[PDB]
Order: C-alpha cells, then structure tokens, then sequence
C-alpha cells in the first residue's frame, strides 16, 4: 500500500524536489505541519546542500538526505563502482528503514536522470542492490533521458546507455522525460522563453503527482503502480513508457480551460505535448494508460478512445485489441499558485509504451558509437575500475533492446 | 572540497597576486580581515580557497615560490600582500636566473623539499580536497622548471586528485625573456604530463584583447593579471557555488579532457566591456554566448578559428534560462558545425552557477580545449630547434648540471603533443 520514492543525481534531487513540492502542495499541508518517504543521495555536495538549506529542507529527515563529500564527476564508472559503493550499502539501509517502516509497501520510484554521474551510475547500482532484495516487489523510476541536441555533459551517451543497460534488467517500468522535449512545449503551449529548470521540474511534478499520489486516490478504476506495469510492460523489458499531459495551457495565452473530456484526450496522442522528444516516427503503441483525474465520466472518456482509436493514423500495435488501461482519479490538478499552467478541471497523463523511444534510444546510442569509437573520455572511466567490457556489452545490450523495440512491433 | 593555490615565481606570484585579488573580493574578503560579504553566500564554499585560524582570520590556502625575493616583497610590503601566512612563502636568495635547469635543479631543487612539506600541512588541511591550483610562466625560470619539478612531485603524493594550471606561454610576438623557448618546451615537458587541464595564457592575446575588446590605452600588467583571473576565478571556486547544473575541475577535466594528454585549454570571457564607453550590455545569453566563441577575445594568441574543437566547456553564471543556453550553445554548434569535431556528438559542456561577477549580470567563462593550441605549441617549439642547432644559450642550463638529451627529450616529448593534437583536428 505504500510507494518508496528514491531521488538520485542533481536532476534526480531537483525533477523530485519539484514533484515532491507539488505534493504537499495539493495535499494541504504546509513545510512541517506528517513526514515524507524517500531518501535524496548525491557525491558532490552543494546540490543536496541546496535542499537543506532552503524550502522543505525541514520536510526530509537528515537520514534520508544521504550525501556524499567526494566527486560525483559525470563519469559513469564514478558513481557506480569507484565512489558510488562508498554510500551505497548506507542507502540500501536507509532504504530498507523506510522499507520495513510501513503496512506492506508495493514498489519504488526512483527518479535520476541518464547522461550524468551519480543519477546515471549510482542509481545504477541502487536498483541492482533493490531488485535483488525486492524482486517481490515493483521498481518504477523515471528515466530523464538525455536530450536529442540540448545536451549538457560531453559523456552523456557513455553514462547513460551504461545506466540503462544495468538497471533494464532490473526496474519494472521507466517513464521517459526528456528536457528538451518540454522546452518544445513550453514556448509552444505556454508562451515562455524563460523556462527555468525550476519549471522543467515543474511540469514533471504535474506527471508524478498522477502515476502515483492521484492513482492511489479513489475514483472509477483505480490504478496501482502494479496495474501499471502489468498493463503497460508487455514484455520482461523493463519497458519505459514516455509521460506525456494534455491540459497543457499557457496560464496567459490560452483564455479558455472549459475544453471537455475529448479535445484534451485528442492532445495527449498529438506528437506535441509529448514529455519525450520521440516523435510517433513510426512508434506503434503497444499500451497507453491515459489517466483521468478530476471531472471527467466514465462514457465520455469510454467515447474519447472509441475514436482516438478508430482515428486509424493513431495506429495501434496489431497483437494489443485494447490497449487503454483507463485510470479516472477524483480530484483534478492542483497547479502551483504562481506558475504558467492556468490548471484546469479535467486532465490526463497518458503515459503509454511506444515503438517510440525506440528513436532516442537509436540515436541516443549511436552518439556512444562515434565516441567509444576513438574511446575518447574511455580511460575517465577505467581508471575508475571499469573493463573495456562494460562499454562493449551495455551496448550489444542496447543492439537488443534495439532488436525488441522495433522487433515486437513494425511486424504483424 | 578544497583546491590549494602556489602561484610560483614573480609571475605567478604577480599573476596570482591578482588572482587573489579577485577570488578574494568576489567574497567579499579585505586584506587580512574578513567575511565583510554582501552576500550571506560568498563564504560556504570558500572551503575550497581559503582556511580556518584565528576564525575571523582567513589564510588564502597557496603557497608561492621563488628564487629572487625581489618579488615577493613587492606582494607582501604591497597591498593585499599582507594575508598570506608567513611560512606561506617559501623562496631563496639564490640566483634566480632565467635558467629553467635552475629553477628544476641546481637551485630549484634545494627549495622544494621545504615547499612539498609546505603544502601537505595544507593538504592535510580538512575534508576531500579537490585539486592544486599553479599559476606561472612558461618562459622565465622561478616558474617554470621550479614549478614543474613541483606538479610533478604533487602528483608524487596526490595521484588522485586534479591536476591544474594557468601556465603563461610565451606570447607569440614579443619575448619578455631570451630563453624563451628553452624554459618552455623543458617546462611543459612536465605539465603535459603531470597535469590533468592546463588553460595556456597569452600576454599579447590580453593585449589585443585589452585593447580591441576594451580600449585601455595603458594596459599594465595589473589589468592583464586580472583578465587572467576573471576566468581563472570563474572555472575553479566560482563554480563551487549553487548551480543549476554545477560543475567542478573534476567533471571539467572528465569532459574537457578525452584522452589522458592532460591537454591544455584556452579561457575565454564572455562579457567583457569597453571602460565608461560600453553601458550598453543588454546581456543575454547570445551576447555572453557570443563574446565567448568570438575568433578573439580568447586568452591564447591561437585562433580557435585555426583547429577544431575537442570539448568547448562554457561555464554560466548569473540566473538564467536553460532554455536558452542550450539553445545558444545548440546554435552555436550548429550554425558554427565547422570547428567541433563530430567524434564527438555534443561537445559543448554547458555549466549555469547562479551567483554572478558582483557588479555583472550574466558571465561567461570559457574553457576550450581546441586543436587550435597546436598553433603555439608549435610556435614556441620551432623557436627551439633555432636556438638549438647552435647550441646557444645551452650553457646556462649545462653548467647547472644538467644533458644535452634532456633538450632532446622535454622537446620530442612536447613535440608529440603537437602530433596527437593534430590527430582529432583532422
Ligand atoms: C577599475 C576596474 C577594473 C580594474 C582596473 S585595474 C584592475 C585590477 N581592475 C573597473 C571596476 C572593476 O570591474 C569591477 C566592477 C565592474 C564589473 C563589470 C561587469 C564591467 O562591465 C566589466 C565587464 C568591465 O567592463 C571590465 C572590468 C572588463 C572593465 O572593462 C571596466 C573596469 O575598469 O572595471
Ligand atoms: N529536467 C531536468 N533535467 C535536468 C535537471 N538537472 C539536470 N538535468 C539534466 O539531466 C542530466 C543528468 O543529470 P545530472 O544532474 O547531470 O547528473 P548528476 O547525477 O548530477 O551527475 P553528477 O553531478 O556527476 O553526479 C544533466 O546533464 C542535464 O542535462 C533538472 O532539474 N531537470
Ligand atoms: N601576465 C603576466 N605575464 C607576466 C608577468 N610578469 C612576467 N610575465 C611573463 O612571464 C615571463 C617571465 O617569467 P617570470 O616568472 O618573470 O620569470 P621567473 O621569475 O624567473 O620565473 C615574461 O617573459 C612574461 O611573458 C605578469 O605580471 N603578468
């Protein structure tokens, strides 16, 4: 019954920090009016020290706020083998402290971020260490997927295909987030060039406090984080749908929410709002779980997909009848009082499994080709204690998930 | 995390002396007083320049070297002089010379065991210090074979933490020395591999770039060590700050340096104005983005727009938007795809702290490690051969103890480096 969260990497401190800030938010209880359930780990410092050290930094026991004094460094073999092991059994422990703190939990939320250091590897070797002392249990984490061209980190592919290669086998669903991705939406349907991280975490929030705290909610047909996987992981894979929204308003240039059940279903399939940068380039969904929340009825939602549907170039898988795993919360968004999403009644979170990110994936890897390729920043790595191996494997890894992500699908 | 300064020589300590004027005011830091800060932020980190004595009392954590006290007075019984420990100085009343053999041998030697048991007791100071920071010249003597001798007997007893530098190369025009070559190739000979980044200076670039990018027209050196500090602040201790995306000499090194050459970089900045004369300033990020990647405005006489680029690594500062940044750093890529190597997908190292240049909006530290540094390390390579095949001031080196192979090999060693730069600008 209960949703252990794990906040790993800057990003995965700071996308959390925002989720984990509209949380509260719509649950009416102000910076320390019960306690929270996660645990926030870094190795560099100043990030996590800006938590504690600011708003809610009172809402996280200093336990949980595992933090370490050494380099996080944007080198995969950094945080996993090298300095990650130098926290990591003390996280596990924290873990199972909330672990066995409860009346039968369900699974984890580990949200991180790929193509850096301590959310990339790190994580990495958090999973492992969970999926293997829970394999009764789920492992949800949120996958920020380095961007297509907005990158950051020289490394970013080396990281992440690393990453996700040896914690695939391992999660049981990963919601893809791209940051770029968004930005393409918050300058289209938000009219705002100034769109600061703080927003980018905003927007993740409004994702995450659906799949979960919503979900958890009463109302139609509830849907646990097991219905999820069960109803959006086909395969072993640990297949990661990408979260998308479709009340996706410009808080100032859109003077009209009152847009019914259907025209905002309608926004979700549009390769636009999107939370990934993967276009539908081919993509055939395999399972959606469109997620309504608030004012929405069970024969209009149950009319909005008998169309959707049978809009043909919305094509779906050939083996998948129906895949629509509907989810219909009582309460609807609950906006933060001064961003830019003009929050709405009704909403969605359709967060389906696409022969989509079988894109990014594809180009996010062959970007690890050209580097390795000349082994460029390699040595960063092995010097770290890693083996010409790791990098050979997590990738004909990826060849596979690669020969799956396109394999299931494209043939009938 | 803490870093350890040892500006050596007159340079490094002038230089330095400098550095330390900017470090120190961006935290708001008087001469030997304290934390008198605008900011309730400039002293947490601090951790990563300064110590903690007589508690109000800060002791900027560097040691500097030399052989001709004729310099070190000149810091001490001059401004902020006065700050530094005594026993922070290490030095000798030997001749100083412009001999790189004496600075590395003869004399530089019996001094450096007295400087190595110096910085211990700074790094064994507190907490997991990041690295050593060695600001010097490349061409005079105190700095160069003494400090060589020295970052490569720190690595000695520190083979993990990061290696740096803001080693001055001899300016491509005008020699402030004779020798230049000679203290060069056999300096780098040690950088190149004992460092792990070293951002190569100029002192002519900082002349265009003060008088063409600014209109100074009595640019001294007390301007020209600033510049140098700007960016050699905003790399290091700047970026050890809140950041929306922070970065630090580790994950700089890690993504400014492929392959284990160390490599050597270029510090650009990109908000630099004109006197009175430029308000103006709408300050962007295209405009900070802008400056930065400029054919000019770059610390090293070397034109970016010679080689190609291995891994620029821009370092922001001063609220803005990601958006953007990635966007101008996107654009920047592309609209300028000539000179960023494609064995690299995404070159760029985006790095946003908050906090900026105090009277500054946004800032743009630059820190390109392009093959357009094949253009000097020839340079003062070429002048060697010269000199060289004539055995000319070899004397001066010899008669210091010294060999006629060690020439041979300090310069085919810093030759290759020119080689395997030019086997990624091709
Ligand atoms: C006397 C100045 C610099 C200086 C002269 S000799 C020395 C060691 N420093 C002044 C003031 C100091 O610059 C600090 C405050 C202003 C910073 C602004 C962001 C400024 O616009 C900056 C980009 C500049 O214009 C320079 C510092 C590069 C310079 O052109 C103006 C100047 O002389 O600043
Ligand atoms: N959406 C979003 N993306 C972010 C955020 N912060 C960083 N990112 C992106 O996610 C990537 C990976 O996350 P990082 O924070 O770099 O990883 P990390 O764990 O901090 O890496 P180290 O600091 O080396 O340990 C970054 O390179 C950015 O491109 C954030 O707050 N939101
Ligand atoms: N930027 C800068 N360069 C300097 C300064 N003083 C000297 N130089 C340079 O350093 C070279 C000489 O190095 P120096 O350190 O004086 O010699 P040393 O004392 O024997 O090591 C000159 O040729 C100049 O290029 C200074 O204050 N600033």
């Amino acid at each position: 019954r209960e949703c252990i969260s794990i906040h790993v990497g800057q990003a995965g401190v700071q996308i959390g920090n925002a989720c984990w800030e509209l949380y509260c938010l719509e649950h009416g209880i102000q910076p320390d009016g019960h306690v929270p359930r996660a645990v926030f780990v870094d190795l560099e410092p100043t990030v996590i020290d800006e938590v504690r050290t600011g708003t809610y930094r009172q809402l996280f026991h200093p336990e949980q706020l595992i933090t370490g004094k050494e380099d996080a460094a944007n080198n995969y073999a950094r945080g996993h083998y090298t300095i990650g092991k130098e926290i990591i059994d003390l996280v596990l422990d924290r873990i199972r402290k909330l672990a066995d703190q409860c009346t039968g939990l369900q699974g984890f939320s580990v949200f991180h971020s790929f193509g850096g250091g301590t959310g990339s590897g790190f994580t990495s070797l958090l999973m492992e260490r969970l999926s293997v002392d829970y394999g009764k249990k789920s492992k949800l984490e949120f996958s920020i997927y380095p961007a297509p061209q907005v990158s950051t980190a020289v490394v970013e592919p080396y990281n992440s295909i690393l990453t996700t290669h040896t914690t695939l086998e391992h999660s049981d669903c990963a919601f893809m987030v791209d940051n770029e991705a968004i930005y393409d939406i918050c300058r289209r349907n938000l009219d705002i060039e100034r769109p600061t991280y703080t927003n980018l975490n905003r927007l993740i929030g409004q994702i995450v406090s659906s799949i979960t705290a919503s979900l958890r909610f009463d109302g139609a047909l509830n849907v646990d984080l097991t219905e999820f996987q069960t109803n959006l992981v086909p395969y072993p894979r640990g297949h990661f749908p990408l979260a998308t929204y479709a009340p996706v308003i410009s808080a100032e240039k859109a003077y009209h929410e009152q847009l019914s059940v259907a025209e905002i279903t309608n926004a979700c399939f549009e390769p636009a709002n999107q939370m990934v940068k993967c276009d539908p380039r081919h993509g055939k969904y395999m399972a959606c779980c469109l997620l309504y929340r608030g004012d929405v009825v069970p024969k209009d939602v149950n009319a909005a997909i008998a169309t959707i549907k049978t809009k043909r170039t919305i094509q779906f898988v050939d083996w998948c009848p129906t895949g629509f795993k509907v989810g219909i919360n009582y309460e609807p968004p609950t906006v933060v009082p001064g961003g830019d999403l003009a929050k709405v009644q009704r909403a969605v979170c359709m967060l389906s499994n696409t022969t989509a990110i079988a894109e990014a994936w594809a180009r996010l890897d062959h970007k690890f080709d050209l580097m390795y390729a000349k082994r460029a920043f390699v040595h960063w790595y092995v010097g770290e204690g890693m083996e010409e191996g790791e990098f050979s494997e997590a990738r004909e890894d990826m060849a596979a998930l690669e020969k799956d992500y396109e394999e299931v699908g494209v043939d009938s | 995390r803490e870093i350890v300064h040892i500006q050596a020589g007159q340079c490094g300590n002038q230089i330095g002396a400098k550095f330390w004027e900017v470090i120190s005011d961006e935290h708001g830091i008087d001469p030997t007083g304290s934390y008198h800060g605008d900011s309730d932020l400039q002293l947490e980190r601090i951790n990563v320049y300064y110590n903690e004595a007589a508690g109000n009392k800060y002791v900027p954590r560097a040691i500097l070297v030399d052989l001709e006290p004729g310099t070190m007075d000149s810091v001490r019984s001059g401004p902020f002089g006065q700050i530094f420990r005594p026993d922070n100085f290490v030095f000798g009343q030997s001749g100083a010379g412009n001999n790189w053999a004496k600075g590395h041998y003869t004399e530089g030697a019996e001094l450096v065991d007295s400087v190595l048991d110096v910085v211990r007791k700074e790094s064994e100071s507190c907490d997991c210090l990041q690295g050593f920071q060695l600001t010097h010249s490349l061409g005079g003597g105190t700095g160069s074979g003494m400090g060589t001798l020295l970052i490569s007997k720190i690595r000695e007893e520190y083979p993990d933490r990061i290696m740096n530098t803001f080693s001055v190369v001899p300016s491509p025009k005008v020699s402030d020395t004779v020798v230049e070559p000679y203290n060069a190739t056999l300096s780098v000979h040690q950088l190149v591999e004992n460092t792990d980044e070293t951002y190569c200076i100029d002192n002519e670039a900082l002349y265009d770039i003060c008088f063409r990018t600014l209109k100074l027209t009595t640019p001294t050196y007390g301007d020209l060590n600033h510049l140098v500090s700007a960016t050699m602040s905003g790399v290091t201790t700047c970026l050890r700050f809140p950041g929306q995306l922070n970065a630090d000499l580790r994950k700089l090194a890690v993504n400014m340096v492929p392959f284990p050459r160390l490599h050597f970089f270029m510090p650009g900045f990109a908000p630099l104005t004109s006197r009175g004369s430029q308000q103006y300033r709408a300050l962007t990020v295209p405009e900070l983005t802008q400056q930065m990647f400029d054919a000019k405005n770059m610390m090293a006489a070397c034109d970016p727009r010679h080689g190609r680029y291995l891994t620029v690594a821009a370092v922001f500062r001063g609220r803005m938007s990601m958006k953007e940044v990635d966007e101008q750093m996107l654009n920047v890529q592309n609209k300028n795809s000539s000179y960023f190597v494609e064995w690299i997908p995404n070159n760029v190292k985006t790095a946003v702290c908050d906090i900026p240049p105090r009277g500054l909006k946004m800032s743009a530290t630059f820190i390109g490690n392009s093959t357009a540094i094949q253009e000097l390390f020839k340079r003062i390579s070429e002048q060697f051969t010269a000199m060289f095949r004539r055995k000319a001031f070899l004397h001066w080196y010899t008669g210091e103890g010294m060999d006629e192979m060690e020439f041979t090999e300090a310069e085919s060693n810093m030759n290759d480096l020119v080689s395997e730069y030019q086997q990624y600008q091709d």
